[PDB]
């Protein structure tokens, strides 16, 4: 019963983060570096 | 009698954590105590998680505890979680005494 | 230190939960504590 | 866990000579005035550590209505020390209140186990 | 025969008329008790009232009738000698303030302050009378019925005479009877001989229930005496009677009386695995627009204290959820004659009559009243519970040897699961 | 854990009943004297399971007399079993004297507690 409240915060808590995270590193991040070493 | 006087593991639980009657005057100095519990049992469960890929040959030790760090999953953290753990614990334990 | 872009990210999310988890606490902490921080006495012998 | 008859003794050790007590008796007021427990609502005697049988004695021969005054001032001293507060000059203890009430109970029990002590001793 | 009767001024005149009414009893009642004072003069309406009632009677029983709210004086005679109590109330009233204006109220003072003092000796009044102040500090309605020894050395005749023409107004007085006497002679004997000057009825003071705890620790006494009660509903609700049926499920205990092991509340049984406590009242208190409901315990073990409130508290849960009919066809019946016990004498019927009449502007027989809880279904009792228990504010009350007794969030959070 | 009022119940489902009473009896009164409790001194009713709220209850509700003979019977089975020694057929209780003093005080309070739970559940 409880499960459900903790896990909608979980996923809810990993996604803002990973979207946070991914946006304020962006031009470090491997995936959109390695276009230029192509 | 409530269920949690009756039982005996209920009534010790009830005696060590629900009914304990503290002074109200403590303040948060005395809740390094269950800190320290706290700190003992991370670092236990850490511990266990650790010897499940620690080996305590002395040529493979430290080549194990690498293996921890890059290979297994989780296992950095788990590595650094007992390692600074053992300094918190004795910060909790200085402050405690 | 391989793990330090995930070690990082987990310890944002760490924080995040942590500082929500303790923020909690200590307004549930006053809360509780309200009728007894609020507590007042009168002693009237004769 | 010294006695209050020794500490006792050594205070009328010291007064009986204005050449110390000229001296000390000034810096032991400034002492239990910057100690503190006043503006807590408490007396010296409040503080003393009552887990003692002694002192446990001394404090179940207390008169009732001192006793009383007794709970409620620890009373008031924890609920102060919980909310982090103090009482102002006006309903803080003055010093002259301080009046030493519970030193002859603790004299006389601490009396009592000496001569137990001495008699069975020889 | 509960006929009105307004006079030529707006006296009204409400007589529970009735053959076979063992003796009569008539009284003259106004609406100020302890809601109308305030600190200052706490206790005025209980002296002004013995004052009145301490005048000589003409072979009559004058006794004073003091509440919270309405306050007046009860004559009391055989049905043949009712028209001389009649005539003998108005004849106090119209002199009221002639004789208070002479009368020496230091011995008065010395009876009421006695009074004061005998209910708070007696443990169970001094826990009711805190409960009441507790819920509602800061409002006038805090105030003690009777009265408070330092509160009464102040009073002065000035200060009775002004409560007396503030209140003993012909909109703020009724009269109540009954017995076996015709209403009309009654009516017109009064009518000739009651002379009160015209007022506004005074606004009735406002009160609001405010959760609080109110501990006197006693370890002296021998036992514990505690109550703990809610925001019940007060007289002029729709659930008066709801919150009275709701109190009389768990009803009351004794566990020294040949009832105990066989009684039928829960809460009656789950005690005696321990013997908890030695006596529990559960009752709905109802003032003019507010009401207390919970229960008075007397607890004779120093251990059990927080037991026994945890179990009636865990019992308060079942008003919502698990309430059986039985259990609601057993309080149905119970307050049925529990109201019924209450308006036996003509005395009780009396004061009863004069609260309504002033309290609420109409009264209900006890045909209506048995229409009305026969009505009651067990949805209805839970809909209640939801309302005025389940998580809601509790007032908590007591003197003696209180140390067990768990301070307040334990007790209220066993409110709510 | 059986209620004694189901056993006595059945017990008298039985014995209603020759057809099956002239062939239990003998084969119950055989298996109760090859039981071996009687030749440690022990009555049917010594066995039961005392602990048990309806069993304390009877307990507490039996007679003095009885008590206290209850009370030696007990005493001499454990002491017999802990010497591992057992009463001769001379000292062994007689199988008339298996009275069931105690199943009246049992089926008593069995009423009591099955009138309470019927009664509650309504
Ligand atoms: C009070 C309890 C404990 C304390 C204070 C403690 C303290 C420490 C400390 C200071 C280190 C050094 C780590 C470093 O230098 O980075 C360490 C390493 C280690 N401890 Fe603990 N320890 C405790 C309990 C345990 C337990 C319960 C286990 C196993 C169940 C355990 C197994 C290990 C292992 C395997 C390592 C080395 C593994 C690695 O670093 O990769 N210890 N401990």
């Amino acid at each position: 019963t409880i499960f459900g409240g903790a896990f909608a915060f979980q996923g809810f808590f990993d996604v803002a983060v990973n979207k946070w995270w991914e946006e304020h590193n962006k031009a470090k991040l491997w995936k959109n570096v390695k276009g230029k070493f192509l | 009698m409530p269920t949690r006087k009756s039982n005996t593991y209920l009534s010790l639980v009830n005696s060590y954590l629900i009914d304990s009657p503290q002074p109200s005057s403590i303040n948060y100095w005395w809740n390094l105590g269950s800190l320290l519990g706290l700190c003992l049992v991370i670092q236990i469960a850490s511990g266990v998680f650790l010897a499940m890929h620690y080996s305590s040959n002395i040529e493979l030790a430290f080549d194990s505890v690498e293996h921890i760090m890059r290979d297994v999953n989780a296992g950095w953290l788990i590595r650094y979680i007992h390692a600074n753990g053992a300094s918190f614990f004795f910060i909790c334990m200085y402050l405690h005494i | 230190e391989p793990e330090h872009d995930d070690r990082k990210k987990w310890g944002l999310k760490a924080l995040v939960v942590l500082s929500s988890l303790y923020l909690l606490s200590i307004w549930v902490k006053r809360f509780k504590w309200t009728p007894i921080k609020n507590r007042k006495f009168r002693f009237d012998p004769p | 866990v010294q006695s209050m008859t020794s500490v006792v003794k050594a205070a009328n050790f010291i007064l009986a000579r204005p050449t110390l007590s000229k001296i000390i008796t000034p810096l032991a007021q400034k002492f239990t005035a910057y100690a503190g427990y006043r503006e807590m609502g408490l007396k010296f005697n409040d503080l003393l550590l009552e887990e003692t049988p002694i002192m446990q004695t001394a404090i179940k021969r207390l008169p009732s209505e001192l006793n009383y005054s007794r709970n409620f001032r620890i009373l008031t001293a924890h609920q102060l020390a919980l909310s982090h507060q103090l009482l102002p000059a006006e309903k803080a203890v003055k010093p002259e209140e301080d009046d030493n009430y519970l030193i002859p109970y603790i004299l006389e029990a601490e009396k009592e186990a000496f001569e137990k002590a001495e008699l069975d001793n020889i | 025969g509960v006929k009105y009767t307004t006079l030529s001024n707006g006296v009204t005149v409400a007589t529970e008329t009735n053959p076979a009414a063992k003796t009569s009893s008539v009284g003259l009642f106004f609406g100020a008790g302890s809601r109308s004072e305030h600190s200052h003069s706490n206790g005025i309406s209980a002296l002004t009232t013995n004052v009145l009632a301490s005048q000589s009677a003409k072979g009559s029983l004058l006794t004073a009738k003091n509440d919270r709210e309405f306050n007046g004086i009860i004559a009391q005679t055989t049905n043949d000698n009712i028209t001389e109590a009649g005539k003998l109330i108005a004849s106090i009233a119209s002199n009221a303030v002639d004789i208070v204006e002479k009368t020496d109220l230091t011995k008065h003072k010395q009876y009421l302050s006695a009074q004061a003092s005998a209910v708070e000796a007696d443990p169970k009044s001094k826990v009711l009378s805190h409960l009441y102040s507790s819920a509602f500090q800061g409002y006038s309605l805090a105030l003690p019925t009777l009265g408070t020894t330092e509160s009464v050395e102040n009073l002065e005749n000035q200060d009775s005479l002004r409560h007396l023409a503030k209140h003993l107004v012909n909109n703020n007085t009724v009269i109540a009877a009954s017995g076996n006497f015709d209403h009309d002679k009654l009516a017109d004997a009064i009518e000739a001989n009651l002379k009160i000057a015209e007022g506004v009825k005074p606004e009735i003071k406002p009160a609001s229930f405010l959760g609080s705890e109110v501990r006197m620790r006693d370890d002296t006494l021998p036992k514990a005496y505690i109550s703990i009660a809610v925001h019940g509903e007060g007289l002029n609700s729709p659930n008066y009677y709801l919150a009275k049926v709701a109190a009389a499920i768990y009803g009351d205990f004794y566990l020294h009386s040949t009832i105990a092991k066989f009684t039928s509340p829960k809460l009656a049984s789950i005690v005696q695995e321990y013997n908890i406590v030695e006596s529990y009242n559960h009752y709905s208190k109802s003032f003019s627009d507010t009401g207390i409901w919970g229960y008075y315990a007397e607890i004779a073990d120093k251990f059990t204290v927080d037991d026994f409130t945890h179990f009636s508290l865990k019992e308060w849960n079942r008003l919502s959820i698990s309430i059986s009919e039985a259990e609601v066809a057993r309080a149905k019946a119970q307050v049925k004659t529990a109201l019924a016990k209450e308006l036996a004498n003509s005395f009780a019927v009396t004061s009863d009559i004069a609260e309504k009449v002033l309290l609420v502007g109409h009264r209900q027989s006890l045909r209506e009243a048995f229409e009305k809880i026969d009505a009651i279904k067990v949805n209805d009792v839970k809909e209640w519970g939801k309302s005025k228990v389940w998580d809601r504010d509790i007032v908590i009350s007591g003197t003696g040897l209180i140390e067990d007794l768990l301070d307040y969030n334990r007790n209220r959070n066993e409110m709510a699961m």
